[PDB]
């Protein structure tokens, strides 16, 4: 009773990788296939040891290990498109490790994942990480406000957005967090009602809002 | 809080007394 | 063979089965005639079946309409009961008509209820609508928010395009393979 | 006109329930006069009207504290609906 | 054969069977006489058939009209329950006149119901209409949107062309071949 | 095997078991006909099972709705009871419509009952809402708080975006393995 | 083996047992059919069990709700009784919706009852809330107090953030081991 | 029993391709035939292995690999008209790889699709992609607004449109996404309530001046 | 019966450490899994002596000992990412201990934990502990107010916050307290209404509150 037959009929959605500590790993790709494969090993129809790995829960585990032994590190993600050789997207302009310390980091990261043959640490530029987040946000015709600071940027989307705009913002944030992660650039969508719908106002240098024929409002800049 | 890019006065059914006071600074 | 729910209804048991089969456990639907249906599971997956009963709040309860609180067989009928048994029929007729579009699988429509406008001396307020939908995947679901909003705009007295909110999504991944019997 | 159609049904529902209690007590003992005398008849027609009047003022002496407060409440409610 | 629905009627069973046959599973209709119809699928097609029962919300509820909440055989007949019964038969008659055009398969019409517009001193508002339609394919469906707007315009008191909304669409692809028996 | 609860209900017994199996003690549900179910545990697990009965306050009470206090079966009903039954039917319908979004397992909606507006000459106040939700884990639930706020906003007369409070949270870790009998 | 209580309810008997097991004395529950239950302790543990009955005021009284003082069987209903039966149902729905948060074992909400404003000529006062909660240990219970206030703030008309008071605590140490029979 | 006999009677809507990793790929053409052919392999009346592919789902699959191994790449669409020799529409004026790097990209894309024989890489132009979107958006007489910026353009259509301009904008956008994809040019059909369909002027002292495109629109008293 | 088989089916969520004082420590990971293995040892289906350990309870157990035998010590957290060699994070800019005194501290902390081998003491910097808290508090766009004082800093997050700035701050404080400890830097998420709710006031060094159009009030300088 081998493990690849105890799963479903479709032998395409799972991938069984042999480990180094004498244990089999089943690599799902979402939470529905994760609970589908964890029900098999939990009800007990397999004699030896097996674990169910995932894209996210392995990315949040070597980030718990990383900020204890290697604090003050600047990195983005760990990419598992080929699970026998993951890619570690490190930053370039924010850390000054040498070629020997990058080999020590590439051996201590290999020792945490017994299914991986080697870890491919690649350094990446830091300007295109924010340029790809701004050029994709200008394309969807969304109002935003960039807040650059030291060691991360922040985009703030405000206003009374309608239903098309709050669906185009969510599909872009969800399609950007998959690639880069929320380590460097942070999005912040907050929506609020408009004060000036039926009101008359003056804009420019000296701006004010008329809340009544006899009422002035002077907003502070 | 008042999103318009340029400079100008927007009147939504004013009554020609509130309106000319906006021109009373220019 | 351990039972966990019995005395269920026909469309309730088809929901408890469709929830359990999504999480790799297999249930058995047994009739009892006048006593209703009953659902049994196997022995090694009884703890997970109890956990997914508690999590998803199963068995379901029947759906609530506003016209069930003001029944038509009553002897007296206030104008609030006639005005709410009439909003509660356009609220579930626009939902029936949203299901006949190209791509929609399910939909749900809510209307704002205004009752005391005609009683006292205030003018009536504007009407606010809201809708949900589930589209068949492979559709450009961002360009379909202006056709639901166009269809909903002039089915009432005077609404704006800022008072209609459509929140829609595509359906989940298809479940086609069998769960699989627990070998022991 | 919800308060108009509520005060009209409340007024007639309070007529049915205030005039039904001494009417049923006027005929429970009225039936316990006629059904009791099926043996040793001695029947006279004007006899049970005195006991029916005593049975009416007896239960009115019991419900006098309740008949007042069911009118005191509806009286305070029907003016508050009219003014405010 | 594992049963999944029973006690249906004639109009519900022909919709559940037509839905399942589009997705490569075959069903069997069984007349139980007085109790109603029934639908049975195969055992490999049972896990997939419960997923489309849950998805499409089958069996279908009966279509609701506004003249059911105010029946004609009641004691009281308020003016709100008379104009709500008149406007429901108008949108049931305009739909049957929309099905008699050249190339229309189905249609649905919605009239804007007015309730407190009569009893106050204020005059009633204008009338708003809305319509869906399903056309036969091969027709230039962009040009038949100006004939429904012309037929619906002067069938009422005073409507404008900006207050009528037509949302129409061609029909789906034809399903003509058999599903196929599950061999093993 | 000592008993600790008897005369229970089918819905209550599926929750006492789910609480006990989380804390590594095994229970047995026993049917008794029309006298309800009963739940028995082993001998060494008796000291811990009473402690989690006292802590989690088991058995559960039936969930209370505001429409239960004002039944529609009464002969004459106040406007204070008809408006309170209307807001309690809207409050259950928005809760049953929030469970049909993408990823919501359970939800609960509360609503302000402005019940003393028509009694005096003061105008009625604005309405407030507050919702809870339990999301399936694996989702970045910071951006899901604006879809529920946009859905609840223009589903009523006039709310603001700071009169709605949404407190939502991911689900707990799954319980899929059996507790295990103590050896003796 | 001397008995000390008899004729108890099931819910009272589980709390007398859960109190005696906390203080190292072993009790036995005897079912007597219609006549209820009975709690019997050993011989050397009698002078201590009778001390903890007097101290903890056991057996516990049934919990009182405000909706029991104004039953619906009354033919007439004052507005004070209707506003107290309405507030006594929001007071239980809010505490049943606080136990479904993340980490809450039990909760208890209190609303301020203002009764004379809806019938006198005086303006109504503000409304005040007060809640208690029992949390699972290991929780940041200072940061978990700012979302109970956010949840309770806009479930009513107009409260302030200083008119809500939350006093919450963590649960006690678990009692898992058996008490132990008195040897001599 | 072969795979092309276990499908329906009409043996012309599915095309069975032999793979290179000892598998068998069924090539449907839409989402209804994909579930029609997946139900066959799901119930399990076939002893070998078989997969069902598509044109959309096989185009979101090899773009996930591409924004991990070849980021900062400019491309449009992968066309599967002949499924044994796909065409990769690459952009010309936004990449800088030479002929030797394009053979490596054409080999690493060939290794991702085992049913294919050779992937053809054609460098399409970049100004005809926006010229074919503006001439087609001007032919239906729709009120549009072009927003040129670096690395993509954006056409916005606003206002209180009627039912003909909604059906025509939906009919053109879905016929343009099928050819070019939404990677370069994006459309922004949104319904507000103003009788001016997007544009806005301000009046002072000489006539009207055309304002810049902003977020706020003036509601229509009319 | 071995303890590794007396637990559940998943033989990875617990971990058995043979102690030095002839005992057997079970290392759980949270509070739900702590009571799962405490019910096993408390209902009596094991022969020898065993204990269940955690990370928060074991961090609070040997911090009582450092309030008696080493008072006025500056430290952050004890990390148990591998339970045989814990890492002790000591403050660098607030200690006055030599090489010998750090060795006798390691030898006195090793005897408290019989499952460990050698406690590794490393000196963490002090300005990075408040720099990671301020740079993390600025990314979530939260208003705050930093109060530096001797031996600790304090971040005050007050005002009338909405529902998204509560959820975006509860996920950062929980992710910072887990890795740095609540010994040095502390946050104060005090959600309250607007002080001086609807009252016009004249702030700054000679202040008054206008309780009414004809009523003044002179408290502390607003």
């Amino acid at each position: 009773a081998e493990l690849d037959s105890l799963l479903g009929q479709e032998k395409e959605r799972f991938q069984v990788l042999p480990g180094r500590d004498k244990m089999l790993y089943v690599a799902a790709q979402n939470e529905r296939d994760t609970l589908w494969a964890r029900q098999v090993l939990a009800r007990g129809d397999y004699d030896k040891n097996a674990r169910v790995i995932n894209e996210n829960e392995e990315n949040k585990r070597i980030s718990i290990w990383l900020d204890t032994y290697y604090p003050q590190l600047a990195y983005y993600r760990i990419h598992f498109d080929e699970p026998r050789k993951p890619v570690f997207w490190l930053s370039r302009q924010r850390n000054t490790m040498s070629k020997k310390e990058l080999e020590v980091l590439s051996q201590k990261l290999r020792a945490l994942m017994p299914y991986a043959d080697s870890v491919n640490i690649t350094l990446m530029d830091d300007v295109t990480a924010a340029g790809q987040a701004e050029a994709g946000l200008k394309q969807q015709a969304l109002p935003y406000s960039r807040r650059n600071h030291k060691g991360g940027v922040t985009f703030v989307i405000q206003g009374a957005l309608d239903d098309v705009e709050i669906l185009r913002a969510r599909q872009f944030v969800d399609s950007y967090y998959r690639t880069w992660g929320g380590r460097y650039v942070q999005f912040a969508i907050e929506l609020k009602d408009d004060w000036l719908k039926g009101r008359s106002f003056q804009y420019g240098a000296e701006g004010y809002i008329k809340m009544s024929p006899g009422h002035w409002y002077f907003p502070s800049p | 809080k008042i999103p318009v890019t340029g400079s100008g006065f927007v009147a939504k059914d004013d009554s020609l007394r509130t309106f000319f006071d906006a021109m009373a600074l220019q | 063979d351990k039972d966990l729910l019995k005395g269920l209804d026909q469309e309730q048991a088809n929901e408890v089965i469709a929830v359990l089969q999504m999480h790799n456990i297999e249930a058995n639907k047994i009739d009892s005639g006048k006593l209703g249906y009953s659902i049994t599971v196997a022995e090694p997956d009884f703890t997970a079946a109890v956990y997914w009963i508690k999590t998803y709040q199963l068995p379901p309860r029947p759906r609530v309409e506003i016209a069930q609180m003001f029944p038509a067989d009553s002897l007296v009928s206030s104008p609030r009961a006639e005005k709410a048994r009439l909003y509660s029929a356009i609220e579930q007729r626009l939902e029936q008509s949203l299901q006949t579009m190209e791509g929609v699988l399910s939909a749900r429509v809510h209307i704002s209820y205004d009752i005391d406008a005609g009683e006292n001396g205030r003018p009536p307020k504007p009407v606010h609508l809201s809708a949900l939908a589930v589209y068949e995947r492979g559709s450009p679901l961002a360009h379909q928010i202006s056709d639901i909003k166009r269809f909903l705009k002039n089915s009432f007295a005077d609404v704006d395009y800022d008072n209609i909110s459509v929140v829609l999504s595509e359906r989940s991944d298809a479940q086609l393979q069998a769960p699989g019997t627990p070998v022991k | 006109m919800d308060d108009l159609v509520f005060a009209g049904n409340k007024a007639l529902y309070l007529v049915l329930i205030l005039s039904g209690w001494p009417t049923i007590v006027a005929t429970i003992i009225g039936l316990l006069v006629g059904l009791f005398q099926t043996v040793t008849q001695l029947q006279e027609q004007t006899l049970p009207f005195g006991i029916k009047l005593l049975g009416v003022c007896l239960c009115l002496f019991l419900l006098s504290g309740w008949y007042g407060e069911v009118l005191l409440s509806y009286g305070r409610q029907v003016i508050f609906l009219a003014l405010a």
